């Protein structure tokens, strides 16, 4: 039922994003046959879990999941104890912990809080990874919101061992809410997905994690700029088109003067 | 391609 | 398994929350998922009723060109709505959003002076300010107290441009000789989905007082209050958008770090955080 | 009035002035006020304590320089008044403010109080018959014989991408950033400091600006030239000594495409242009991508067009034609557009009377503008 | 620069030093008898005390107004014709050029260092200048540790003691294979 899959995907893209989890759970009860497939395509806000061994917050994903268990990135242990599990590797585990430290530093510098989690797995002559960041707006100020970002990177290591190719796909789910005296209540949800490829020289001075972090921060800055400027100023333009602060008589007079100006310009060419 | 090879390996044996 | 009552309940839940200007494909999707129109329709009638009720959809009367707004206040219950412009009772098909059988309905007309003065001044105002600006004014007896309700609605749909938007402002105003009360609710819903997705949902509640001396004077004062409230609200929204990147958005992710320089990934990887000393 | 109107483009760096209808502004001078900082001891020294125009350039080392405009915003209004009276002085445009209407050109998206105070100054201190305030980018598109396209005006204080469709600039699609040629000159001063050349003096900032103008370029690939050791090109200072510039030749203008090189939380110039284009409805986007007009002095960097083309192609949708037009009269294009607009008899209906300003005030000048 | 200015003022007071060895005597005079007045204009107009300083050869010199106008050069470079910021202006502009979020904690954490910060009354004068330039309702705390002369060396010793310093230096082989680029990436 691929047509019904496209139907469900379009409907979920159309519904409000704050109730994405509840409405997705409800929709699963309608056509369960595609539900897991839907869960593979639909992007959901992340969940936080307590790694008690180290005492850390770690993010639950579909890449660290193994059945009905989620692997922590710090303890390297499943929250439900699994007698059999898929650890990444020995070398990729050191890459994972290095990435976890680096992205903890990045999250602290750019977000000042939230939670982060980097999960790596091997790949055909290379390795893939997922970097998850969550950041719930603090309750000190009237602004309350949430930021989720999932960046899946695929690293194809060239045979020479010095060059590699990175393919980054990032999804950002943003939600903001403000209750001010003038605006009363504003609630800006949104989601945005982007992608890009690059190739970089792996070296001791420029290891894998440096390249992945550079790509991730560049994508995060680009997505933040686009969301702030294009995808929010378009909503500003729409709200300005739905109602006019200035009266229409004055607008008509200004437009008549403008018509005079453009015809005069057209005459003199 | 090791994961791909193992899936083919099961098919080749059967 | 899923009970059919739960199925149509979820269908109503999805229908009533559809964004403005996209209900038709939401309906297409929900039938395509259900594969049961007959099973759907009984509760879908209530769902479509509520959606078209709270969204203040405008429907055109071909023989009158009044273009009245569908509102909970002007509801009769025989799937009929009373347009107060010329006092026309008409059936409204929610499925097609169509007006049928324009039938005069005899109202006593005790409030017709206030209702018509408010309607005239409010039409003059909405045509002055709004782009499309479909509006209606109703009179009612809430708890035995006479009240005038102004309804303004302005919609702009461009699925070709991937964006829909709807403004809807309701304003109750009670009649009282010494001092009358005005209570307004303003809602804005904007969706924009070109290579992405954004959903603005804004709500405002306003309370004011007026003095009732003359119907024309009171209506003019009312429209001036509408002017001040909506102008300040829209300018506040514009200012809130202006201060998004600086303060509001900064609570989630900063444009640059506090150091105001891009992260030196080699530095953080090779060297520790450097906060070992304290 | 039947007398000829005067167009004044008061940019942050250079102020263009001239009677309308001329093909070129003949009275362009730097936009700063110089005051002597040394003590006068003789009888017969330079009279006056305010030096504006070519005299300030002749006696540059004798003076401390102060810029009244920063990022297109008038910070010091007394100095702006002094400069605007100098525009009417006998040295340049020997005329009276009462005789000629004024077409003032102003940066877009400026604060309300700036336009209000500019109108007040031009109507009270100057007894001007008629004032009209306009934008800098829409005029620059008028100059190149078009009515649809996007103007990337990059001046000394502010750089903005403005999409205009059929003459009327789209006020909602305006993009503006405050990093401009002045910030590039400051960045070049810092880098020259990092080569062993200190130019902390206010008069030496103009020498740094001249070094920026005469010896700078934008590399096609940033990291490629960053890693490669560049040949040291020697520049001659006014006193006669020489300085080896080196990598600061190309690191300095790179601020335009990477504002984070000075810790500014803003978008690059290529990002500004692409966001200005993409902020409009898609039917006009394919036309806007083709009709890109550079403007302002900072667009004159050696290799600016190639790097901007590469970056816009990297950002823009694929399979979309992109053409950058670089007129030779980039400095004076805004004034040329102002002259063209003033030449039209419709300009007679676009200005604001003294009686109109006295009656209404800022309401009249702001409802007359776009 | 302060000692050169002091030499110029001592020349303006009749006591003339030319030799490069006597510039060290001028430096000693600066280190011994010089202070920063809290109010420069108030001390300027008053009658001076003319404290006497004993030179190495046994002669004496009466300093007077040059005692406090010499360290004034730190807060007013225009006394030697330089159009550069003062030390208080340097501090305040460094604070105000940073992020708006950090300005409060940067004002609350100011650390003096170097030898020229040891002038008598330096801390009070700098605090007064910064308060004049700083915003109101912002706590200012200038820290003046006793080991100001050796603070930076003590910091180098603390850094070099850590095991992380092994990961920081440019090795000899790295310089041999790369050259100036090795120090250029590793320092920044
Ligand atoms: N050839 C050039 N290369 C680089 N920069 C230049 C060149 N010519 C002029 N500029 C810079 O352009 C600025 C002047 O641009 P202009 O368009 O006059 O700005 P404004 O509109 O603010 O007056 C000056 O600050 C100058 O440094
Ligand atoms: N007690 C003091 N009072 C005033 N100046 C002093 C004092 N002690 C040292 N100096 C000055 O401080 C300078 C040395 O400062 P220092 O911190 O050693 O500088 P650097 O960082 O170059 O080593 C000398 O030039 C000396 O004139
Ligand atoms: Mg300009």
């Amino acid at each position: 039922s691929d047509q019904q899959l496209d139907c469900a995907l379009d409907l979920m893209r159309r519904l409000p994003p704050q109730q994405i989890e509840k409405n997705l759970s409800d929709l699963i009860d309608l056509v369960p046959s595609l539900c897991e497939d839907l869960l593979s395509s639909v992007d959901q806000p992340l969940k936080i879990a307590r790694d008690k061994v180290v005492g850390k917050d770690y993010l639950l994903c579909d890449y660290n999941r193994d059945g009905d268990s989620y692997r922590s990135p710090w303890s390297n242990k499943y929250d439900p104890p699994l007698e059999d599990g898929a650890m990444p590797s020995a070398r990729l585990r050191k890459l994972e912990v290095e990435a976890n430290n680096a992205f903890d530093q990045y999250r602290d510098l750019y977000f000042e809080g939230g939670v982060s989690s980097v999960y790596l797995w091997d790949l055909d002559h290379g390795f893939a990874g997922v970097i998850l960041i969550k950041k719930a707006g603090d309750g000190s100020k009237k602004i309350k919101g949430c930021w989720d970002s999932i960046h899946v990177v695929e690293v194809q290591e060239k045979s020479s061992g010095r060059t590699a190719h990175y393919k980054l796909t990032s999804t950002v789910m943003l939600w903001l809410q403000t209750n001010k005296s003038g605006s009363g209540t504003m609630n800006l949800g949104g989601s945005l997905t982007r992608q890009m490829e690059k190739d970089e020289t792996v070296s001791d001075c420029s290891p894998h994690i440096a390249n992945i972090g550079r790509l991730v921060e560049d994508m995060e800055n680009k997505i933040r700029s686009t969301l702030n400027e294009i995808y929010f100023g378009k909503t500003k333009d729409i709200v300005n088109g739905l109602r006019s602060v200035q009266t229409f008589a004055d607008k008509s007079k200004q437009e008549a003067l403008k018509n005079d100006l453009v015809e005069a310009l057209k005459r003199k060419q | 391609e090791g994961v791909l090879a193992s899936f083919f390996n099961s098919l080749l044996s059967k | 398994r899923v009970s059919d009552e739960e199925k149509v309940r979820i269908a109503a839940k999805f229908i009533t929350h559809a964004p403005p200007g996209e209900f038709n494909e939401v309906f297409n999707d929900v039938r395509l998922l259900l594969n049961n129109d007959n099973l759907l329709r009984e509760g879908a009638a209530h769902a479509f009723a509520q959606y078209n009720m709270d969204q203040f959809t405008p429907v055109k009367i071909e023989g009158y060109e009044d273009q009245v707004l569908i509102t909970e206040h002007g509801d009769l219950g025989n799937s009929r709505f009373l347009d107060p412009r010329n006092k026309i009772s008409f059936k409204f098909d929610h499925l097609r959003k169509e007006a049928s059988d324009p039938q005069p309905e005899e109202v006593d007309g005790s409030l017709k002076s206030w209702r018509e003065s408010c309607d005239s001044a409010l039409r003059a105002y909405v045509k002055d300010h709004y782009s499309n600006g479909f509006c209606t004014v109703y009179a009612k007896n809430i708890d035995g107290q006479q009240t005038i309700i102004a309804c303004i609605e302005s919609h702009q749909f461009q699925p070709k441009n991937f964006w829909n938007g709807r403004w809807r402002s309701e304003w109750k105003f009670t009649i009282t000789p010494p001092t009358a009360q005005v209570v307004g609710v303003l809602k804005i819903q904007v969706h924009y989905y070109e290579d992405g997705n954004v959903q603005l949902v804004s709500h405002k509640d306003v309370q004011d007082s007026v003095t009732v001396s003359n119907e024309a004077q009171t209506a003019k004062e009312f429209i001036k209050i509408i002017e001040h409230a909506e102008n300040e609200y829209q300018t506040a929204i514009s200012e809130n958008y202006q201060t998004m990147s600086d303060t509001t958005f900064k609570a989630l992710r900063r444009q640059l770090p506090v150091t105001r320089t891009k992260i030196d990934w080699n530095k953080i990887l090779s060297y520790k955080i450097g906060k070992e000393m304290q | 009035i039947a007398n000829q109107p005067v167009v004044i483009d008061n940019g942050s760096g250079v102020i263009k002035a001239g009677f309308a209808g001329d093909q070129i502004p003949k009275y362009c001078f730097p936009n700063y006020v110089g005051r002597p900082k040394h003590v006068r001891v003789m009888a017969g020294a330079l009279e006056g304590d305010i030096f504006i125009g070519p005299k300030a350039e002749e006696h540059r080392g004798l003076l401390s320089i102060r810029y009244p405009m920063e990022h297109g915003i008038v910070k010091d209004w007394n100095d702006m008044e002094r400069i605007w009276q100098y525009v009417y002085s006998k040295d340049q445009l020997q005329t009276f403010s009462e005789e000629h209407p004024v077409l003032l050109t102003e940066a877009p998206l400026n604060p309300r109080k700036n336009r209000e105070r500019a109108a007040e100054v031009f109507f009270e201190t100057f007894n001007v018959p008629a004032l009209f305030i306009s934008m800098q980018a829409v005029l620059s598109l008028y100059a190149t014989g078009r009515t649809t396209g996007v103007v990337l005006d990059s001046g000394d204080g502010v750089t903005h991408a403005v999409p205009i469709y059929e003459g009327f600039a789209m006020p909602h699609s305006i993009m503006r950033i405050d990093i401009a040629g002045r910030d590039v000159s400051r960045f070049l001063r810092l880098y020259l400091r990092k080569e062993g050349y200190d130019f902390h003096s206010s008069s030496e900032f103009e020498i740094v600006k001249a070094i920026k103008e005469r010896a700078c370029y934008l590399s096609i690939n940033p990291q490629k030239d960053e890693t490669l050791e560049t040949e040291k090109a020697q520049y001659y200072l006014p006193d006669g000594s020489t300085i080896e510039i080196g990598p600061s030749r190309f690191r300095a203008p790179e601020l335009l495409f990477r504002p984070d090189l000075i810790g500014e939380e803003s978008e690059g110039i290529h990002e500004v242009l692409v966001f200005a284009i993409q902020k409009s409805d898609m039917d006009l986007r394919r036309t806007l991508f083709s009709n890109i007009v550079l403007s302002g002095g900072s667009t004159l960097f050696k290799g600016f067009g190639d790097r901007l083309l590469s970056e816009v192609k990297k950002l823009a949708p694929k399979d979309v034609k992109i053409r950058i037009s670089a007129p030779q009269e980039r400095l004076y294009s805004t004034w040329i557009g102002g002259s063209i607009l003033a030449s039209l008899d419709t300009f007679k209906k676009m200005w604001v009377s003294k009686k109109e300003y006295e009656e209404d005030g800022a309401r009249s000048i702001h409802r007359k503008t776009f």
